[PDB]
C-alpha cells in the first residue's frame, strides 16, 4: 500500500533550511539586463521572459 | 519653467554590466574517475590442505 508514496531522500540530497535576506538580489538583477516591471522592456514582451524572485515578479529580460 | 512637451526621443541607450568570460570557455575540469579495483600484491596461498 505505501509503495511509491513513502519515498526516501538520496544520500546526497538535502533540504534547504537556511533563511537569508534577499533585499540585494532585485537590484543586482537590474544591474544585469532585467528591466524593472514598471519600465519599458526596450523590446516586445513576446520576445521577453518574466522574472520571478521567490514569488515576486521582478521584471522582464530581453531574450 | 513652463514645462512644455518636448519631441519624441530618437532611441535608447541601456547601460548594464557585462560578465567576464576569460575564465570560462576553458577546457573542462571534471572530477577524476576513481580507479577500478586492482588485485593487491603479495597474495599467496596461505591455506595448505591437511595431511
Amino acid at each position: 500500500e505505501p509503495c511509491g508514496l513513502m519515498n526516501h531522500l538520496t544520500a546526497v540530497c538535502e533540504v534547504v533550511t537556511q533563511f537569508v535576506y534577499t533585499a540585494s538580489i532585485p537590484a543586482l538583477l537590474c544591474n544585469l539586463g532585467v528591466t524593472p516591471i514598471d519600465g519599458a522592456p526596450h523590446r516586445s514582451y513576446s520576445e521577453c521572459y518574466p522574472v520571478l524572485l521567490d514569488g515576486v515578479m521582478v521584471g522582464w529580460v530581453d531574450k | 519653467g513652463g514645462l512644455t512637451c518636448a519631441s519624441a526621443p530618437q532611441g535608447t541607450l541601456r547601460i548594464l554590466e557585462g560578465p567576464q568570460q576569460s575564465l570560462s570557455g576553458s577546457p573542462l575540469q571534471p572530477i577524476p574517475a576513481s580507479p577500478p579495483p586492482q588485485i593487491p600484491p603479495g597474495l599467496r596461498p596461505r591455506f595448505c590442505a591437511f595431511g
